[PDB]
């Protein structure tokens, strides 16, 4: 994670996929000074191995671009570090049911 | 349906025809004759014989007639390749981007590899192997080049053979929408690297770039002066724009396509190809047309006059120019003029086939021919008027008519229409009876036949005959054929319609699937009209005075069976919307069970039999006990009498099966306690047992009304015992109104001597109202008079301003209503002659029956204040309100206080305020009309396929999934009405047991396991109650994400769940606890959706019918339908209104939350300036500004400024500004100074169209306009006038190539008092202020007060007169002092239920979070969700959406379900994007014929082609187009049938 | 039945080859046959006899 201030090059923006195993992830700490995943409207995301992935499309008999789907570039698919195919879970509060899980895919 | 098919069509494949249609058909057409004279169609013409009959001579083809004829194609051989015009703006593209040397694309051979090789990933279904393709990287020699190829094409091969070893693909590829979103992305962008280049990447050689026109010509410009150099330092190694001729085209692109087929047969196949046929060029072109069968090329036909068609008119101008451009061919073949008329004859002929297919892309008189693409494209056209909106047959229309002497689900049948509309019987052993009976009625007599069908096929029809004929055919019915082909086949005898039939019956504007309703069928005799229950009426929305419904008459079983068992009325009992029920009777039943019901109503027994048998009939099977039981009396021993209460208990114990208990229910009338007296009970509804024992029964209990007696019934018993209730109830209260009348006279309106005595004197004190409120706004006080000068100054002062005397119209309007309401609160109930039962006037309002307590009071008390425009009555510009008052008049009666009544009368003046009132809500009649018809539209061609699947996830037709329960829980909003009426459930325990009957039940359902799971959930969650959101460990997700609710009993949400607990736990009450809990777990589990459900549908009907509702003014925030505009479509990322919901913390308080307020909110520098003073003087022309500031005790408490930062505002932002104006000023002075006298200037009032609305509809009155709308389908709008369809008309510009790159222009060629002493601080910022300014010379601040500034502009001598004082107030009025940005205007209003929050005008999330010591950062919330999408992510963007939908229903007091809020929400977000319901949204979609049939049609079409893509017929909009059923309910699942031989 | 059986409703005939409805004809018999449906760009003339 590479937090910086105010910008970082163009010119420098390519060496962010000159490492094919390893990422790097860069912030500006002024989109940090609020955990955005304490605000009331962001439920808790939770992000699934491909332990539970698989029985999650199992269940639903999924492809996996049949989800619903999340961004690359979402603040909170930035936050967690989601590669493209890593289903994220969110458990949020209807004002009908309550606590209501709901699934959602990286692409 | 004795023609059964077998093979059917599965999907649909697009495609383009190659040049081979010289096979199917060589009839070619090359005489442009069409008929010679004496009528014969000429051989070779556009009419020939071959082409299918015509005219009554066979086909030359079929060898068949007129009719029977399909009839066939022909080509017209075209003998030069002129282009296609659908497909040459996608050719265009691929002529700009080749190098015509090298063969090959501008861009580097690998950079097209990759493009190539990514979109072979694309077209199966992995995504993500689509991005590491790019992973791949390692001045470079060409044996680099050609094993980075190697390389990538290697894990391409590995990649697909990885995912085709799983079920992650398949050999025909996979392909959803978020796969065709990025193939969208590449092959946008590989259209855009390609589109500019400069060399050839393969070579040097590099061709000139093209430039078209009209669709006609090809231009290749000449290459300039600078780059021949580089075609002669590395190729060695005429004018502008020469034309370029179709064939070379063809050559040029051939050869282009031939090299790069490797790229090519991956942009146009979106699914793998298997045929491997290749992507030619002479797609683009067009050798030959086809020519349309004779059959739909007949001529056109006005009265006698038979015209020529539109199509031949055309195509005969294509053929002329054939032939001429082959005749000419053979005038130039012996070798100039005759080199120029071939060119033009190219120009032309391609001109003829572009006027063949478009109309506007060729030239035209004023309206030209239409051409095949424009017959398609609006709401006429094809695609939606004879697609999805066909005309049908077994039908009929007519007005519709009262009637309560019917069933509630019945209609009225005329003899007109029963003895015309019939159904085909098969006649069986079982129906020869009553089908030998109905052919020799024959098509007269009512219970009869018009025609029987033989087992052949043929009809015979039975109208000519007599009876000999049809008793000697009706003899022969059952008598089999001795074919053995038709064996199996009987006779078909089309009976009339009976009384056992259905019908859909149709009110015109369909806004919701309640106004098509399944009615029983009872043919009235001698009747002209269709006639229907009152308790039908606000399902259809109709009022009885002229409306027209559709009688649509289905024709199979498998339609009787759904409009009998799915769309009947009595299944449509409760509305999806709500869950508020919609039927009940309406308003003369609901003022006779007033009387009835009540405690004076006494009936003998003679009376008690009659009442009993004039509503329930034991024939027409009312009874379950095939005979009428009775109740003892309630008066033994002076004579046995009957109450009237007793007879509801009568009518209740029929009706209701004999087994089940009697109703239990506790509820209220609308009829207060004290109005029948002292000690009275009759407010208090109470049924024990099914028997009525105290309170009368109203609107309230058998009314369209919630939790009523009529609706619980169809919760205890059913659907069909409650609508038994509302027909006995309707012909109740109609034999005791015959019996026992009501009225209403001139004494049930007027006021006791003592009454009419009170309102005098209440109204007496409010002739000195108007002066206490005038002398309260101007702050005057002691009760100055009327005529007091001075007030009447200030009266005049308040009366030029629109920002006041909107106070003064405040103040005096609540000054004189308090006087309003005490007249009728002393009146009404009590100064009346006639008290409650016997005043019918105040019984029909205080029963629900017609009106209010408000149209009781105008007509016995007062109008009272006439309110406009929500202000008070308008004022001339002499503060006179009519020419009979006195200017400036402070009286109630002069402001449009009116204290007359409408039993006394208004006067002259009070009459005519009362007709400006009555004005202005008629001029927000015309506005409702097309508000929601294209809202609705738009979201039901999205919501339309989406459906529950047998899973309980809510899926589109296509299967991309959209949420995995129907609202969390996968609840029917028309199930959850008792669902939590727990009180309700327990009175009626043992006649609920019977209905969710658990006996025969429990073996096919899981108990165990889920009772299990959830008290692990619960008690878990009850440990973790005060930790928040974000640090809930999440070990125990919900029951009913494991456990299906269908299926596992006790699965249940969790807000159930505790209600249910929390019941249980707060009530200690022959049954226990756990059999309480067995069995509202139970009805849980048979109150959920049902599979196949239509949840699109009915979650759009849900938004779009009452935004029918919501068309009305202001009684700040973007308001109704224009917020459902922005939010629903158009995806606003720039809202009108952009707000901010701040919440500040607890221990801030009031004084500290104002004063942030003022930190926050922008200060111009306007604002705290009282004067400016410019003093011009000359000599060099000094200007002298000075400010004079507002006092700093002042503008400091406003607004928090500190007047240092006035001197830094001034000093470094304002003279910037000032010295600019000048600079600009004079810059105009030197330059533009006078136009040019004569020449005429444009257009002065003009619109951009049409110049008017509509020059004669637009004087229709409304019961004219809706003369025009009641008699055809017109309810849409063509232009439906709206600027957010022109932003969506307007936007997606051309090109950055375009004239203006980024909006260039010139930018160039610049090249009182009388002080003095300063300190030397002063004296030497002022030397560095003249020194960092061009013009300032002198300044001065006033530090020790900071109530005035000082400067001295000295300018040149040279200048002239110059208006300084405009110059500086634009200048003040744009000077910030204190702005955050974004965000203009922050305040504290009043907080709705201990929400003390800030509300901010304008969205700034990022500076706000500087703020947490007045603010709680983790609790803000906005309304723009493009905003909140781009900071808190997509969840945050989702609750969003349905919380600000909500506002716009919540306001309006219309409660939409939460669970059709979530469906939207769920749809707009399920890209991870903010999408709406437009064609911007629409573009990523799998199925064609959905995007072809919403609008730009052929824009789809093409785009279709060129991705060559397969419609896979799921979409419900493409089933219907190819015929297939639709899979959205019935059609979700297959019937099969068990045979038992094997 | 409001879409299909009751507006216009045809049994067409389709080639089960070229996938189309508007290339298909029913044939003029020789005087001894039966008329059948058949394709036409499916189709080849009895000039291409070769071998």
């Amino acid at each position: 994670i590479f937090v910086y201030q105010n910008n970082i090059t163009p010119s420098a923006m390519k060496l962010v996929p000159s490492i094919p195993p390893a990422t790097i992830e860069t912030f500006n700490e002024a989109a940090l000074v609020v955990n955005i995943t304490h605000h009331e409207l962001v439920p808790k995301h939770i992000r699934l191995s491909s332990d539970e992935k698989r029985e999650l499309l199992k269940r639903y008999r999924l492809k996996e671009s049949q989800l619903p789907r999340i961004q690359r570039a979402d603040p909170v698919a930035l936050y967690l570090g989601l590669k493209r195919g890593e289903v994220v879970k969110i458990i949020r509060k209807s004002e009908t049911s309550g606590r209501y899980a709901s699934y959602r895919i990286c692409m | 349906i004795s023609k059964p098919v077998g093979s059917e069509i599965t999907s649909v494949d697009f495609g383009i025809l190659t040049a081979k249609i010289r096979n199917l058909s060589a009839k070619q057409i090359t005489n442009p004759t069409v008929l010679d004279n004496l009528g014969h169609p000429v051989s070779g013409g556009l009419y020939d014989l071959a082409l299918g009959a015509f005219l009554r001579n066979l086909c030359s083809t079929c060898g068949l007639d007129e009719k029977f004829c399909p009839g066939h194609q022909g080509h017209i051989e075209l003998p030069v390749p002129c282009y296609n015009p659908l497909f040459f703006n996608q050719l265009y593209i691929y002529l700009r981007a080749s190098c015509l040397f090298c063969h090959h694309f501008r861009l580097k051979s690998v950079e097209v590899h990759r493009y190539a090789c990514k979109l072979r990933l694309l077209q199966y279904g992995l995504i993500d192997e689509s991005y590491k393709l790019d992973e791949i990287t390692l001045d470079i020699s060409s044996t680099l080049l050609n094993e980075l190829k190697s390389k990538r094409s290697e894990y391409v091969d590995m990649a697909i053979a990885k995912a085709l070893s799983d079920g992650r693909t398949t050999e025909r590829g996979s392909f959803t929408a978020t796969v065709n979103d990025e193939r969208k992305k590449l092959v946008h962008e590989f259209h855009k690297k390609l589109l500019s280049r400069g060399k050839c990447d393969n070579c040097g050689m590099f061709s000139p770039k093209f430039r078209k026109d009209g669709f006609t010509k090809i231009f290749e410009t000449a290459l300039n002066e600078k780059q021949i150099t580089n075609n002669r330092v590395k190729g060695f190694i005429k004018t502008g724009s020469t034309y370029i001729l179709s064939t070379e085209v063809k050559n040029i692109l051939d050869t282009v396509f031939r090299k790069e087929q490797c790229v090519l047969q991956y942009v146009f196949h979106s699914r793998p190809n298997l045929s491997r046929k290749l992507v030619k060029a002479d797609s683009f072109f067009m050798d030959v047309l086809v020519v349309p069968p004779t059959r739909f090329r007949l001529p056109s036909k006005l009265g006698e006059e038979v015209h020529e068609n539109s199509q031949n008119q055309l195509l005969s101008k294509v053929l002329t120019t054939s032939l001429l451009i082959r005749d000419l061919n053979d005038d130039l073949s012996k070798l100039r003029v005759i080199f120029s008329r071939l060119m033009n004859a190219f120009v032309t002929i391609q001109n003829d086939v572009n006027a063949f297919i478009d109309s506007t892309k060729a030239q035209s008189g004023k309206v030209p021919i239409p051409g095949v693409k424009q017959a398609l494209e609006k709401k006429e056209g094809l695609f939606r008027k004879h697609m999805m909106g066909k005309r049908v047959n077994y039908a009929a229309r007519s007005v519709i008519s009262p009637d309560p002497n019917i069933e509630t689900n019945e209609i009225g049948v005329p003899p007109v229409f029963a003895v015309k509309l019939t159904y085909p019987e098969p006649v069986t052993a079982y129906n020869i009876a009553e089908l030998r009976q109905a052919v020799i009625n024959g098509p007269d007599k009512w219970p009869g036949a018009t025609q029987i069908q033989n087992e052949d096929g043929s009809l015979v029809s039975l109208i000519g005959m007599s009876v000999e004929q049809r008793k000697a055919l009706a003899n022969q019915l059952l008598t089999p054929s001795s074919n053995v082909s038709t064996h199996t086949l009987n006779k078909k005898v089309y009976r009339h319609i009976k009384n056992r039939d259905v019908v859909l019956m149709n009110r015109q504007p369909t806004l919701h699937k309640a106004s098509m309703m399944g009615h029983k069928v009872r043919v009235l005799p001698n009747e002209k009209t269709l006639r229907l229950h009152y308790a039908n009426t606000g399902a259809y929305n109709a009022d009885f005075d002229g409306d027209e419904m559709n009688m649509h008459f289905p024709q199979n079983e498998n339609a009787r069976a759904e409009a009998l068992n799915l769309a009947n009325t009595d299944s449509q009992y409760l509305t999806p919307t709500s869950g508020s029920p919609v039927r009940g009777l309406i308003q003369d039943h609901i003022s006779a069970g007033v009387w009835l019901t009540s405690k004076d109503s006494f009936f003998t027994r003679e009376q008690y039999q009659q009442y009993i048998y004039g509503c329930i009939r034991p024939e027409d099977g009312h009874t379950t006990r095939s005979k009428i039981v009775t109740l003892p009396p309630t008066i033994f021993k002076p004579y046995p009498l009957w109450t009237g209460k007793q007879i509801i208990t009568t009518v209740l114990l029929n009706v209701t099966p004999p087994d089940m208990p009697g109703i239990n229910l506790i509820s209220k009338n609308k009829i207060k306690n004290e109005y029948w007296g002292k000690g009275s009970l009759e407010n208090e509804v109470l049924f024990k047992d099914g028997a009525l024992l105290c309170g009368i029964l109203d609107k309230s209990q058998y009314g369209a009304s919630k939790y009523g007696i009529v609706h619980s019934l169809h919760e205890v018993y059913g659907p069909e015992v409650a609508a038994k209730v509302l027909s006995v109830l309707g012909r109740l209260f109609t034999n005791y109104i015959t019996a026992t009348a009501f009225t209403c006279g001139m004494d049930d309106l007027r006021l006791t001597a003592e009454g009419n005595k009170w309102r005098t004197d209440i109204l007496k004190t409010s002739v000195d109202t108007g002066r206490e409120a005038a002398a309260e706004v101007t702050n005057l006080d002691k009760d100055t008079p009327a005529d007091d000068p001075e007030l009447l100054k200030r009266l005049q002062e308040i009366l030029r301003d629109n920002n006041k005397s909107g106070i003064l119209d405040a103040v005096t309007s609540s000054k004189v209503n308090a006087i309003t309401s005490q007249v009728v609160s002393k009146c009404v109930p009590d100064g009346t002659m006639k008290k409650f039962p016997c005043n019918s006037m105040q019984a029909m309002a205080l029963s629900g029956a017609k009106g209010s307590n408000v149209n009781v009071s105008q007509i016995m008390c007062l109008l009272g204040q006439q309110a406009l425009e929500g202000r008070r009555v308008p004022v001339m510009v002499s503060g006179k309100t009519l020419p009979s008052f006195k200017p400036y008049e402070t009286d109630a009666m002069a402001g449009g206080y009116v204290k007359g009544r409408f039993y006394s009368g208004i006067k002259p003046q009070e009459y005519y305020f009362h007709c400006m009132a009555g004005r202005e809500g008629l001029i927000d009649t015309a506005v409702k009309t097309s508000r929601s018809g294209y809202l609705q539209r738009c979201l039901t061609k999205q919501l339309e396929g989406v459906h529950v699947s047998y899973d309980n996830s809510i899926r589109d037709a296509d299967g991309t999934l959209v949420q995995f329960m129907y609202g969390g829980d996968a609840i029917d909003i028309t199930k959850e009405s008792h669902m939590t009426q727990f009180e309700f459930c327990l009175d009626n325990y043992y006649a609920l047991l019977k209905k969710y009957n658990p006996s025969a039940l429990i073996e096919h359902l899981d108990v165990e396991s889920a009772l299990k799971y959830s008290k692990k959930t619960l008690k878990y969650r009850k440990k973790h109650s005060k930790e928040p959101h974000y640090k809930q460990s999440v070990k125990y997700d919900p029951v009913l994400a494991k456990y299906n609710p269908a299926k596992y009993l006790g699965s249940v949400s969790e807000n159930f769940q505790d209600k249910l607990e929390s019941f249980l736990d707060k009530n200690s009450k022959g049954v226990n606890e756990k059999k309480f809990r067995a069995l509202m777990q139970l009805k849980y589990m048979r109150s959920l959706i049902n599979p196949g459900e239509a949840v699109g549908i009915i979650a759009s009907q849900s938004v779009g019918e009452p935004s029918t509702q919501m068309t009305l003014n202001t009684f700040n925030v973007t308001l109704g339908i224009p917020r459902l505009r922005e939010i629903v479509m158009t995806a606003s990322a720039a809202i009108k209104t952009p707000q901010m919901t701040l919440p500040i913390w607890n221990d801030v308080s009031d004084e500290q939350a104002d004063t942030f307020c003022k930190s926050i909110s922008k200060v111009l520098l306007s604002e705290v300036i009282d004067k400016v003073i410019v003093t011009e003087t000359t000599g060099a022309r000094s200007y002298v500004i000075h400010m004079r500031f507002f006092d700093n005790n002042e503008y400091s408490e406003e607004y928090d400024v500190s007047k240092e930062e006035l001197q830094n505002v001034i000093s470094n932002q304002f003279i910037h500004l000032l010295e600019a104006a000048i600079v600009k000023e004079i810059k105009k002075q030197k330059r533009t100074t006078g136009p040019d006298i004569g020449v005429a200037v444009p257009r002065l009032q003009t619109d951009v169209a049409n110049s008017s609305s509509n020059s004669k509809r637009l004087e229709e009155d409304n019961d004219e306009e809706q003369s025009h709308k009641k008699t055809k389908q017109a309810v849409s709008y063509d232009e439906p006038d709206e600027d957010e369809i022109e932003t969506m008309r307007e936007a997606e510009k051309s090109s950055d190539e375009e004239g203006i790159d980024s909006d260039k222009e010139s930018d160039s060629d610049s090249e009182v008092e009388a002080n003095n002493n300063m300190n030397k601080v002063q004296r030497d910022r002022q030397s560095a202020i003249i020194s960092h300014h061009r013009f300032i010379t002198k300044y001065n601040f006033d530090d020790e007060s900071g109530k005035w500034c000082e400067f001295k502009l000295e300018l040149a001598a040279d200048t002239e007169k110059l208006l300084m004082v405009n110059i500086v107030e634009e200048i003040c009025r744009k000077s910030i002092i204190r702005q955050i940005p974004h965000i203009d205007r922050c305040v504290h209003p009043e907080p709705e239920n201990g929400k003390r929050v800030l509300v901010t005008e304008g969205v700034n999330f990022q500076a706000m979070w500087d703020q947490e010591a007045f603010i709680d950062v983790d609790g803000i919330t906005s309304n723009d969700v493009a905003a909140v999408l781009k900071t808190y992510g997509v969840e945050a963007a989702r609750n969003t959406i349905v919380n600000e939908i909500n506002n716009v229903f919540s306001r309006y007091a219309i409660s939409v379900s939460f669970r059709h809020l979530d469906l939207i929400a769920d749809m707009m977000t399920r890209q991870g994007t903010y999408l709406a319901f437009n064609r911007q949204g629409m573009e990523t979609s799998t199925s064609s014929f959905m995007k072809m049939s919403y609008e730009t049609t052929c824009q789809f079409l093409t785009k279709a082609v060129l991705d060559n893509e397969r419609e896979q017929l799921d979409s419900p909009s493409a089933r219907i187009v190819v015929g297939k059923l639709n899979n959205v309910g019935t059609g979700s699942f297959d019937v099969l049938a068990k045979v038992p031989n094997a | 039945d409001r879409l299909l059986n009751s507006s216009d409703y045809t049994q067409a005939s389709v080639c089960r080859e070229c996938g189309s409805i508007l290339t298909t004809q029913q044939s003029v018999p020789r005087i001894g046959s039966i008329s059948t449906v058949c394709c036409r760009r499916c189709s080849m003339r009895f000039e291409d006899a070769k071998k």
